[PDB]
């Protein structure tokens, strides 16, 4: 508690405790069950007695609703969740970012469910991941995760949303990543890349839509650079039939 | 009435007195009060029953004033409704004959985006839709646009009312005079009307139009506006290597810099730039265009390079402009710098030649020389020039003269060996009238080091060794130098066997020999003889000896960065140098918490007390440098009322005249002695007042020298480096570690941090952290670091001292 | 708004008359009039200083400054251009600055802000407009 | 601790004091570091008999003590301690004593360390007649 | 020599070390004639990793698309690295570019799609990741119960 005057503690003998100033004025305070019995409790891991034991007498602001979430291993974090920024938190200290995204949510912030998303990547699961990275408009290291998580449907969706953009290393990635390039094609014949377009479509062995790249802008097919520019891109994709959007857990 | 805030009730006397001129000055002080910021709302009734519906202006114009800057707050005498004492029997004044009543209500009316007064400023466009003057179509569109912005973004205002409702926008672009509140958000159709209107202008309409709708195909069509906005139209035409030649820009930008000398400095720059783009190697930095001024033909009459000397300067030109003329001399022509700084060089140092670049302060004298023989150990060809000018600079033949001239020409023979043999005849001349050390010394360097190529070197030296003046330090520049070079390649009466004797003798032995020496007894005492002595191994003969040394220069040496080198012309250097280049019972609990990056002062206020506290309020305050963001609110510290109030918190502010302690904190209450109490939340500190701010070396440096830091403590836990414990709660007393110190080796490396801050207590505050972790079998006091520290009174240097230890404050209620 | 306020300064450490086109510059005013325009706006006698980040134009008339403030701009021509209109408009007010007699004709100024600059739009004056509304 | 004051306006004697005291003792009473930090600032801007002082005196500390040898490098490589005016000269004689050559010169010549000369107790005569002048 | 549109004697006068300034406009002329050979070279020596790339990757046997991107895969560019490796159905870098930024789990996910069962490695490394990136109850050091799945959790 405060006194309205400074002083001096006189002493401690018994529950009160006792104080004199320089012009000798008294003031005496009872040792309460205030702050003392709620990490009391605390410390014994109880939060049913804590509940009880908050009042408006010691409530303040990070001693109850928010010193409670500053456990690595959730538990008092568990108990006090009420803010945004609390539940955010609690939810990278566990590893289990599904509450993540609905603090990220209710924290009104991109950059969050970005964060929270790549955790989301280290618990192993992927579908998480794309649904937060795809409301941070990040569908080109969607694009990128795709082969590699095996999808194949999902890895298109990114690949249109990134069409728009012209990000070069998102729509980009896809066509390669399924076996056949026309994905590309199209997307740079949208940019006005024909050259790169010709090269990536040739190769596949559509040397037709190739062609009409070609055709549509300045010609000049035949020349062979330092890649090449007709010899077979063809590739299996994804042999799992369970993606990694999939990837199994059972969580702790 | 200046600013006079009690005098409402004299006002409101003056307001109605029957005398009109007494009523205009009322309300008029009114008028200069509330724009203050001073009470006005007790008058209203009689400020409004006079003026009301009349034509007569003044009064009018006036109630008029007072309804666009307070018209919201005050009511006695308005209150609240649509067609309010504003705007009522301004109705009346809207539809006056004379034009000067309409057309000032028209535009407060629709001035206000007050929706009190929403339906009475939209047909108050009738006021002015007659335009009786250039201001009056103005007035319009501008109060057209007025009401656009005010909620009427749809159809209230859009088309006309009889001829504008946004429509003068239109009207104005073909009309004699235009003026297009048009901006932004209004009609397409008066947009495409301004752009016809670029031909048909009206010149303060056009800086109207021209906000809106810029860029030209054209030349210009005419007029300032156009003027202003088509050179930054020809900039896009042409971005490429600056301006170069400044466009239309020239006219505003002399006024820039009309404090006088800085005007001519820097369009000496832009004259020197345009020149040329050379090939922009140190300080030969001329960009914009390669040619445009060319330089350099043979045929050109009467030739670009009478511009060029300028630039070359002494002070020719006065000394803001003489530091950008030198550099722009080095910037347009040389080799680097070099070619065009030794021959600036040539001008500036001391000569025989003319008696308006020599001085008899030898500093000055010995730097000039210093600078011209830099640019020989920078690049070759200029060795050839330094050498005959420097013999020049010796043959002013003051004792002080030569000696300046001896000194660097020295060093300059240790980095060129034997390739200025010629210069140690010339050297010797003036050695002989002498009061002087420097002489002394460089001369006795030049003539022995030199001692192959002549053979004088008894009877000159012989002179000076029986002469007088100053001779400390000649003791160590002859010890290291006497003997030098063959072993047997002189002799006037003392061969180099003699010099060698003598060398000796002049280090700190005894011999006759020349006549002896003039001292034996060796300059400050880290020097002494004895390492020489020990040396002349092969009397001074070009091998392991004193000769070695002599026709060797030590560690690196080239360029202008500063190895036997001064970096450009001397009085250039010292403006750079200078350059910092700095950059009633109550009871309270609490706690600081942060949530969504609020920082927040969590304060419970507790009633222990059945007796009545009731009148409770709740504020925190501001000290000094410490704020509210925004005072606890609650109504709370009732009968047994436990609360949590919060307080938000601020750490930056200007200083109030309230005390100047921890954090204050009020709550006030019942009783009318100590209605209001001041009690206490958790601790802050008196250091959140100083003001961190940074410093660069030079600085410190230069805060060093200014006012001493002698003061020192050895503060525990500083145990660690700079950057961990000691950076954190430097911070916390508003510091901040920069800079470094420090000299680290395999037996130095304390950590050096220069410290700096501007404290709000009328010092600043520096400090050095020293960090004695050991890099010595013998350290300090081992871990734990001496914080040497000021500040400009060093009243905050003790801040500094003891808030480097520890720092830490936590509960958990 | 472009045009913040409009303001008659004295170096007396406050704002002697000034205008708020619109509630916002009531107070605020006065302590930027009061602090910068004693430096001379912060000036060297050059017409344009911007200082704490607020464009101040102005020309000293004694121990006053007549001010004109933006925080914001259009055109180089147009904020001079207003400010002289306003030195055309001033001496038929008050003879010159002087703080009691710019004191006393508050109203006049006032009133010729208003109608020189409005909603911070340079609009124009002259001296014969403005009779038309003390009349 | 004294040599903490002032830079360059502590003058030239403090700073030779210093110096000369950290040269000739060898400092394991206190880390050299210290003292090397303080006198090499000092230098940059103080005369040149003190910074032709600095390189000598560290030649010297290099001889008495080879632990010292890392500090005289990075002092005399810098423009200040070495390739002024004076200091260049002294200094390339006593770095190529200490760098290239046997040392047999270096350790000689330091036999503590000491001053240029020893005269007697100057002071307290001095002081006898000044003080009520 | 770029208005000529003789890209050899621009090429020449760039000079194939440095100059990047000089390659990237001869690189646009190069790819603007749509002869993507002398543009390959251009790009090369502009360096140029994000559109050199894409240029590059057009290969479908990556040819000439590691080295442009060698860089790119410890970068944070790991975009532009997957695009060079997977290209042809090989894993020439793809596996590697996802540990070195430290976006092992996209490693695992990997070695599971393309299954020489190199799995049980990576997720290895990468659980005991999480670990240290402090999750406790997704903490990851089993084998499928805290979070992730090792290989045997895992299948074709």
């Amino acid at each position: 508690r405060t006194l309205d005057l400074p002083i001096y503690v006189t002493r401690v003998k018994g529950n009160n405790v006792y104080c004199l100033d320089r012009e000798c004025r008294p003031r005496v305070l009872t040792i309460d069950p205030t702050e003392f019995k709620f990490k009391l409790a605390l410390i014994n891991r109880k939060y049913d007695e804590v509940l009880h034991m908050v009042r408006n007498a010691k409530l303040v602001g990070q001693s109850i609703i928010a010193y409670l979430q500053k456990k690595g291993y959730p538990e008092v974090a568990l108990h006090f969740v009420k803010d945004e920024k609390t539940r955010f938190s609690l939810a990278l200290e566990c590893g289990n970012i599904e509450i993540a995204l609905e603090a990220a949510k209710a924290l009104d912030d991109k950059n969050c469910w970005e964060k929270l998303g790549e955790v989301a990547l280290l618990q192993g699961n992927h579908q998480i991941v794309e649904m937060c990275y795809q409301r941070t408009k990040n569908f080109d290291k969607l694009s990128f995760l795709y082969l590699i998580t095996g999808n194949l449907e999902k890895l298109r969706k990114m690949m249109k949303i990134a069409e728009i953009r012209k990000d070069m290393s998102g729509h980009y990635q896809n066509a390669l990543y399924l076996g056949d390039v026309s994905e590309r094609v199209r997307i740079l014949k949208n940019c006005g890349q024909k050259s790169l377009a010709y090269l990536s479509a040739a190769t596949h062995g559509l040397d037709e839509e190739a062609e009409s790249l070609k055709e549509t802008f300045d010609p000049e097919k035949e020349t062979i650079p330092d890649i090449d520019p007709n010899a077979k891109l063809l590739q299996p994709p994804a042999p799992i039939m369970p993606l990694d959007t999939n990837w199994p857990l059972l969580t702790v | 009435m200046d600013s006079e805030p009690p005098s409402e009730i004299s006002l409101k006397n003056d307001l109605e007195k029957g005398d009109v001129k007494s009523k205009t000055e009322a309300l008029k002080k009114v008028i200069i009060m509330i724009l203050n910021g001073e009470k006005l709302p007790g008058l209203l009734m009689t400020i409004i029953r006079f003026v009301l519906p009349l034509q007569d202006h003044t009064i009018k114009k006036l109630l008029l004033v007072f309804w666009e800057i307070v018209p919201k707050t005050t009511p006695d005498g308005r209150l609240l409704h649509e067609m309010i004492l504003v705007c009522d029997a301004y109705r009346k004044d809207l539809q006056h004959p004379n034009e000067f009543i309409r057309g000032s209500t028209l535009r407060f009316l629709c001035k206000l985006k007050e929706a009190e007064l929403l339906e009475p400023l939209m047909p108050a466009i009738r006021a002015c839709l007659e335009h009786r003057h250039s201001y009056v179509r103005r007035n319009a569109v501008l109060a057209i646009y007025t009401i656009y912005r005010n909620f009427e973004h749809l159809i209230p205002d859009a088309p006309e009312l009889i001829h504008d409702f946004l429509v003068n926008e239109k009207d104005a672009s073909c009309k004699r005079n235009a003026f297009m509140m048009l901006i932004h958000a209004d009609q397409d159709r008066a947009l495409d009307y301004l752009s016809t209107c670029i031909d048909q202008v009206q010149t303060f309409g056009d800086i109207l139009q021209l906000v809106i709708v810029e860029l030209i195909y054209k030349v210009c069509h005419a007029n300032p506006s156009e003027r202003a906005r088509f050179i930054r139209c020809i900039y896009n035409l042409l971005q490429s290597s600056s301006p170069a030649v400044k466009y239309e820009a020239a006219g505003t930008l002399v006024t820039l810099s009309s404090a006088p000398t800085a005007i001519k400095a820097a369009a000496q720059c832009y004259i020197d730039l345009i020149i040329k783009e050379s090939d922009n190697n140190v300080k030969l930095i001329v960009l914009d265009r390669l040619v445009e001024l060319k330089e350099h033909p043979a045929h050109e009459r009467v030739l670009q390079d009478l511009v060029m000397d300028i630039l070359r300067v002494l002070s020719t030109p006065d000394l803001e402009v003489r530091k950008k003329t030198l550099q722009l001399a080095l910037d347009l022509v040389s080799s680097r710098n070099v070619e065009e700084l030794v021959i600036v060089l040539k001008k500036e140092v001391i000569k025989t030649n003319n008696v308006s670049e020599h001085e008899d302060t030898d500093k000055y004298r010995q730097l000039l020389v210093r600078t011209l023989h830099s640019c020989s150990v920078r690049f070759p060809d200029m060795a050839a020039n330094v050498i005959p000018v420097l013999m020049e600079f010796l043959s002013d033949s003051n004792e002080a003269a030569a000696a300046d001239v001896l000194e660097f020409v020295r060093e300059a023979i240790q980095r060129f060996d034997n390739l200025r043999m010629l210069i140690v005849e010339k050297m010797l001349e003036v050695f002989h009238a002498i009061k002087s050390v420097k002489i002394y010394r460089g001369a006795l360097w030049i003539l022995g080091e030199y001692c192959s190529t002549k053979e004088d070197i008894q009877s000159v030296m012989t002179e000076v060794r029986r002469s007088l003046g100053e001779i400390p330090i000649v003791e160590s520049e002859i010890k290291k130098e006497a003997g030098e070079l063959k072993p047997e390649e002189e002799i006037t009466v003392g061969p180099v066997q003699k010099l060698v004797t003598e060398m000796g003798t002049y280090a700190t032995q005894s011999a006759l020999s020349s006549s002896r020496p003039t001292k034996k007894e060796e300059d400050r005492p880290p020097l002494r003889g004895f390492l020489l002595d020990g040396d002349f191994f092969v009397a001074a003969s070009l091998a392991t000896t004193l000769t070695k040394i002599a026709l060797r220069y030590v560690a690196l040496v080239q360029e202008k960065k500063k190895q036997n080198s001064f970096v450009a012309e001397a009085m250039l250097l010292m403006a750079t140098i200078l350059h910092l280049g700095k950059s009633d019972p109550v009871y309270a609990e609490a706690y600081v918490h942060v949530n969504q990056y609020d920082i927040v002062l969590d304060v419970l206020v507790v009633n222990q007390t059945s007796d009545t506290l009731q009148n409770c309020t709740l504020e925190l305050a501001t000290l000094g440098d410490l704020k509210l963001v925004e005072k606890p609110s609650p109504l709370t510290l009732a009968p047994h009322d436990f609360a949590n109030i919060k307080a938000n918190v601020k750490v930056a502010s200007t200083e109030n005249g309230i005390i100047f302690g921890n954090i204050v904190y009020d709550v006030s209450g019942a009783a009318s002695d100590r209605n209001c109490v001041v009690l206490s939340d958790i601790h802050i500190d008196i250091m959140d007042y100083i003001q961190p701010a940074t410093c660069t070396d030079a600085e410190f440096r230069q805060m060093w020298a200014e006012f001493e830091w002698e003061n020192k403590v050895t503060v525990n836990t500083n145990m660690t480096d700079l950057n961990d414990y000691l950076q954190h709660i430097l911070k916390s007393t508003n510091m901040k570690c920069l800079t470094p110190e420090k000299a680290l080796s395999g037996y130095c490396g304390f950590m050096a941090a220069n410290l700096y801050a501007r404290s709000i207590f009328g010092e600043d505050a520096l400090a050095n952290v020293s960090i004695e972790k050991p890099v010595h079998q013998g350290p300090d006091a081992a871990v734990t670091g001496h914080i040497r520290i000021r500040a400009k009174s060093q009243g905050m240097a003790l801040s500094l001292g003891d808030k480097i230890n520890l720092s830490q404050k936590k509960t958990s209620l | 708004m472009v045009l913040l306020a409009a303001a008659v300064c004295t170096k007396a450490g406050k704002a002697i008359v000034s205008r708020q086109f619109v509630e916002m510059t009531r107070t605020r005013i006065e302590g930027l009039l009061a602090a910068f325009p004693k430096l001379m706006n912060t000036g060297k006698q050059h017409t344009f200083v911007e200082t704490e980040s607020v464009r101040y134009v102005y020309q000293p008339m004694e121990k006053l400054y007549m001010v004109l403030i933006t925080t914001k701009n259009s055109n180089i021509l147009e904020d001079l251009e207003t400010l002289r209109l306003f030195s055309r408009v001033i001496p038929e007010y008050c003879r010159a600055l002087e703080e009691n007699e710019i004191s006393e004709h508050c109203f006049d100024l006032i009133f010729a802000f208003d109608e020189i600059v409005a909603l911070g739009y340079r609009e124009n004056v002259n001296l014969a407009q403005i009779r038309t509304f003390t009349e | 601790h004294l040599c903490e004051f002032i830079e360059d306006c502590e003058f030239t004697v403090l700073a030779t004091r210093i110096l000369h005291l950290l040269g000739q003792e060898g400092p394991k009473t206190n880390n050299p570091s210290k003292y090397i930090r303080f006198i090499y600032n000092r230098v940059v801007l103080e005369h040149e008999e003190v910074r032709a002082g600095a390189v000598s005196a560290l030649a010297k500390f290099g001889a008495q003590n080879e632990e010292m040898l890392p500090s005289i490098l990075v002092l005399l490589k810098r423009c200040v301690m070495d390739d002024d005016n004076e200091v260049r000269d002294r200094a390339t004689f006593y770095l190529n004593v200490l760098e290239q050559k046997q040392k047999a010169l270096n350790a000689g010549y330091i036999l503590n360390g000491l001053t240029v000369s020893i005269p007697g107790l100057e002071k307290a005569l001095q002081q006898y007649t000044l003080e009520p002048s | 020599a770029l208005q000529l549109g003789e890209l050899k004697i621009a090429y020449q006068l760039a000079v194939e070390a440095e100059s990047e300034q000089k390659w990237k406009q001869l690189a646009e002329l190069a790819i603007s004639k749509c002869q993507f050979s002398l543009a390959q070279e251009c790009l090369h020596h502009a360096q140029d990793y994000g559109g050199l790339l894409l240029l590059a990757t057009a290969s479908g046997n990556a040819s000439m698309v590691n080295k442009l991107a060698e860089g790119a895969e410890r970068d944070g560019k790991n975009n532009v690295a997957f695009m060079s490796y997977f290209l042809q159905g090989k894993l020439d870098a793809c596996l590697e570019l996802l540990i070195r930024t430290g976006r092992l789990p996209e490693a695992a996910f990997l070695a599971r799609t393309y299954l020489p069962s190199q799995v049980s490695r990576v997720v290895k490394l990468w659980r005991e990741n999480l670990s240290k990136v402090n999750q406790k109850a997704a903490e990851s050091l089993a084998d499928p119960t805290e979070y992730e799945n090792l290989f045997p959790g895992l299948k074709e």
